C-alpha cells in the first residue's frame, strides 16, 4: 500500500548527511546535567582573550622566557627604533602561535579587528617617552622618527601611563600587503642614582567584538 | 555561526580500520575489536583537548568490504556474506573466540547486516554515571597517573556468521565515528607538541615559534 | 521563459573523468584529483562569458565504476568495494600521498559510499569573500594578468578506502557538476574566435563572418 | 514502522531531476549580496540591443571595418540598386553574428518581429533620395526600380532625414522562403564644390518585444 | 507518482530497529486475557524482597 518510488541519492552514505538513527540502547535513562561553571557556546570566547606575543623571536632564544621581553636599552638614543612588525595573526611568525592565531588557523576566510596592549615593565623612578606609529596595508614602514610623526601615531609617557592600547580595523587574510606597527625613541629613559639600568616592554593581542570566520578546515600544526 | 561548537566538533571521520577472516590458524583473526575512546586520532584529540568537560552522543557507521582468498580455488557461486556487530557497554563480557557464548548474550546489542544494502548504523548515548566527560584527570585510577574509570565508553566486535566449514573469505571493516548534542566546559590552551602515545601528555620540549632576522625586520610591500 | 537566466544556466554536465588504481608503482596513479573552476568546459564557459560577474551553489554528482586489472589472478571472490570523496575549500591541507594525514582533516567534509548504491552526491555553497565571482579581471594576481584569488573554489580528490595490501582494481570516476540559484551582472559579447587555453583570453584573428557573392545577391526563391 | 513501498526510478541518477541535496559545509555563513548595476533577468533584454550588420560580407574584404559599410558612389546612376538581402535571422551569414544572431543559434525554434534602422554617414551637403522596399516571404524580389516601387516602400531623402527605420512582422525559421529588403537610387547624390565624393551607409538589427525560443540546444560555433 | 529519495540505512537489518511488521495469521482472534494473581511491571520489585545472606562462607 502506498504507492512510493525511489529517488537518486537512496542507499548512499553521505558522510556530511543529518537523519535520525535507531538508538542502542532505549531503555537507559541518562544522568542529569550538572551546572559546572565555565560554559563555552562559541570559538570567540576563546580568541577575544588577551596572550602575550612573542616579539623577540630571533637566534638564540627561542626556547626561553626572552622571547617576550622587548628590550628598552639605558643611555641616550633618542631617535632609534625599538620595534616592529606587520600585523598579519594566521601567517606570521609572531602572532601565530598566540590563542587568537591558533583559531584563525582552523578557518579558511576570517576578518574583523584587533586588540594591541603594550605595558611598561621598568621600576616606578624611571621616566621618558615612546612614538607608537602605525601604516596601513600598501604603505611602506616609515624610517625615521619624523616621518612616523607625521603618519597616525601616539605619544606614550611612561611615567604618567604604564600602558597603551590600539585597535586596529582592516584585518583580512590571502610583500605582504599588510599594515604595520613601529616604535620609536623620542627621548630616551632617565633615571635617578641606584636603580637599575635596562628594561622591558610586552605585548599582548586580542580579537574585537566583530570577528567573523568562515570554511571550517584542517589546521598545519599536527 | 560557523564557529558555535556543533558547528566545530560535530563531524565524521573514519577512526578504526581492521580485517577480520572466515577461516584461520590464529582464531585472532577471525574478528575485530576496538576499544572506544578519542585519543588515537591525532586531529579529533587536538580539537578536544580545547575543554576540560565534555558531554556528547555517539553515531556509529560501518563500511565493509570482502573478498576470496588467493589461495586456489575457483567456479564458486556463494550468496552474499552476512556480519555481526556487537556492542559492549561498559560491565559487560568480552568474547575470546568466534565460538563464545557472549556473542548471545541479551544485554549486548547487537546489528545483523547483510551485503549489497545500505550500510548499517546505529547510535549510543551519553553513559557514563558521572555528570561529564573528562579530557584531563590529575589524579589516580586508584594505580595509572592520568586515568579515571568514568571515561568508560564500551566496545565493538565483528565478526561473520557462517555456519560450519565455511568458505575462506576476508573482509575489511572501517568505523565512522560522530558526537551529537555537544557540551563543553572550562576552555585551555592548544596544544603546542606533538604527541607522543596515546595514554598519557608526554612531550618533548619544544620551540615558542619560528624565527626572523631581527625584532625590527617586516618584509619590503609589494 | 526558456529564455531566464536559471533555464539557461542550470543545467548539468561532465567536466572530468579521471581513473585511478588500488596499487601501482607510481603512487600517483592511487587516488584522482579536480580543480574546480568553469574554464575547461568550452561549452559552459561560452555561455558563462555572456556576463561579467556570476553567483551560485554547486551541485555535484559521482559516477563511479570499477574493474579488476587484467594482470593474471582470477578465482577472487570479493565484497563490494569503499570509495571516499573528499572536498576541500580553499586554503585547506592537500593531500600528496594516499596514506596523508589530511585524509583524516576534521574540516575537510568528506563522503564514503559502497558500489551497489545510488550515486553519491555534495552540496556545496556560494564561498567567497567576495560578493560574486567573475569572468574577466584586468588586473594583476598581486604576477600573473587576469588571475585574480577571489575564484578559488577548492578541490576534489578520490581514493579507495581498503585495509592493508589491498587486491588489484581500477575505478574511474565521472563528475557532473550543476550551478543552481544564479544571478548575473553585466552582459558581454559572445566570444567570435576559438580558445587557446584555458587561463587566457588569447586567440588568433577570425574573420566577422562569411562570404556571399555580392552585395546584391538573394537566392532565387522556390 | 510506516509500511513502505519503493516505485520504478528508485535509485536512478537523472541529469535533469530536483531535488534538495546535503550540504558540505552547513555551519558557514555566506557573504551577503552587493547591489551592483546592470543585473540581466532574461536573456531577451541581450538580444533587444542593436548591433552593427556585416551587410558588405564579400571577397576580399572579410576582415577589415569596410565589411561594415554600404557604399553610395558619385554621379548620376538613377536607377541602379545599392543592396539587398534576404531577412533570415540565425541562418543567413549576414544576420548570423550579431547580437540577436548569437541568442536564436542556442534555440531550435524561435519567432517575432525585427527592427532594422538605415544611417547615412555623409557630410551635411549631400542631398539625394533612396527607394527602400520589402518583399514579403514566398514572393520575389524585384528587378527594377519601377516594381519595387508598386510594392511596400519607403522614399527616404537623405537632405532631410539622416535615419530610416523598417520594423518586419512575419520572422520564423526552417529557395529560402523568406522575405527581402532592397535598396535603390531614386535620384543620385548631389554635392556642392569641395566635399568628397563618395559616401556610407550602415546597418543596425534589433528585436522587438514580442520576441520568443524554445528548445534550448547545442551553439554550432564552438 | 509522488516523488521519493532513499537515504542512507536504506535495506538494512538492525537488530535493535522498531518497525511495524506484516502479521502472519490475520485471521485468527486470540484468547482474551485472565486476571492471574502476581503481576510485576518492573524488576525492582524483585530486588525489595528480602533474601537470607550466606554469612559463613568459609
Amino acid at each position: 500500500g502506498l504507492p512510493v518510488m525511489n529517488t537518486p541519492g537512496s542507499n548512499q552514505f553521505l558522510t556530511s548527511d543529518d537523519f535520525q538513527s535507531p538508538s542502542a540502547m532505549p531503555q537507559f535513562d541518562v544522568t542529569p546535567e550538572l551546572n559546572i561553571p565555565g560554559e563555552v557556546q562559541n570559538l570567540m570566547e576563546i580568541a577575544e582573550v588577551d596572550s602575550v606575543v612573542p616579539v623577540n623571536n630571533v637566534e638564540g632564544k627561542l626556547d626561553t622566557m626572552e622571547i617576550y621581553r622587548i628590550p628598552v636599552q639605558s643611555g641616550n638614543h633618542q631617535s632609534s627604533q625599538v620595534f616592529g612588525f606587520q600585523v598579519q595573526p594566521g601567517l606570521d611568525n609572531v602572532f601565530k602561535h598566540t590563542l587568537l592565531g591558533e583559531i584563525l588557523n582552523y578557518y579558511a576566510h576570517w576578518s574583523g579587528s584587533i586588540k594591541l596592549t603594550f605595558v611598561f615593565c621598568g621600576s616606578a623612578m624611571a621616566t621618558g617617552k615612546f612614538l607608537l606609529a602605525y601604516a596601513p596595508p600598501g604603505a611602506n614602514a616609515p624610517k625615521s622618527r619624523k616621518d612616523a610623526m607625521l603618519g597616525t601615531h601616539i605619544i606614550w609617557d611612561v611615567g604618567l601611563q604604564s600602558s597603551c592600547v590600539l585597535c586596529i580595523p582592516w584585518i583580512s587574510q590571502t610583500y605582504t600587503s599588510a599594515g604595520n606597527v613601529t616604535c620609536w625613541y623620542q627621548t630616551g629613559i632617565v633615571v635617578p642614582a641606584g636603580t637599575p639600568t635596562s628594561c622591558s616592554i610586552m605585548c599582548f593581542v586580542s580579537a574585537c567584538n566583530d570577528f567573523s570566520v568562515r570554511l571550517l578546515k584542517d589546521t598545519p600544526f599536527i | 555561526s560557523e564557529s558555535s561548537i556543533e558547528n566545530f566538533l560535530c563531524r565524521s571521520a573514519c577512526v578504526y580500520m581492521g580485517e577480520y577472516h572466515t577461516t584461520n590458524t590464529d582464531t585472532s583473526k577471525l574478528f575485530a575489536s576496538w576499544t572506544i575512546n578519542a585519543r588515537r586520532m591525532v586531529q579529533m584529540r587536538r580539537k578536544l583537548e580545547l575543554f576540560t568537560y565534555v558531554r556528547f552522543d555517539m553515531e556509529v557507521t560501518f563500511v565493509i568490504t570482502s573478498k576470496q582468498d588467493q589461495g586456489t580455488q575457483l567456479g564458486q557461486d556463494m550468496p552474499p556474506l552476512t556480519h555481526q556487530i556487537m556492542y559492549i557497554p561498559p560491565g559487560g563480557p568480552i568474547p575470546k573466540s568466534v565460538t563464545d557464548y557472549t556473542w548471545q548474550t541479551s544485554t549486548n546489542p547487537s546489528i545483523f547486516w547483510t551485503e549489497g544494502n545500505a550500510p548499517p548504523r546505529m547510535s549510543i548515548p551519553f553513559i557514563s554515571i558521572g555528570n561529564a566527560y573528562s579530557n584531563f584527570y590529575d589524579g589516580w585510577s586508584h594505580g595509572v597517573y592520568g586515568y579515571n574509570t568514568l571515561n568508560h565508553m564500551g566496545q565493538i566486535y565483528v565478526r561473520h556468521v557462517n555456519g560450519s566449514s565455511p568458505l575462506p573469505m576476508t573482509s575489511t571493516v572501517r568505523m565512522y565515528f560522530k558526537p551529537k548534542h555537544v557540551k563543553v566546559w572550562v576552555p585551555r590552551p592548544p596544544r603546542l607538541c606533538q604527541y607522543k602515545n596515546a595514554s598519557t601528555v608526554n612531550f618533548t620540549p619544544t620551540n615558542i615559534t619560528e624565527k626572523r632576522q631581527s625584532i625590527n625586520y617586516i618584509p619590503e610591500t609589494v
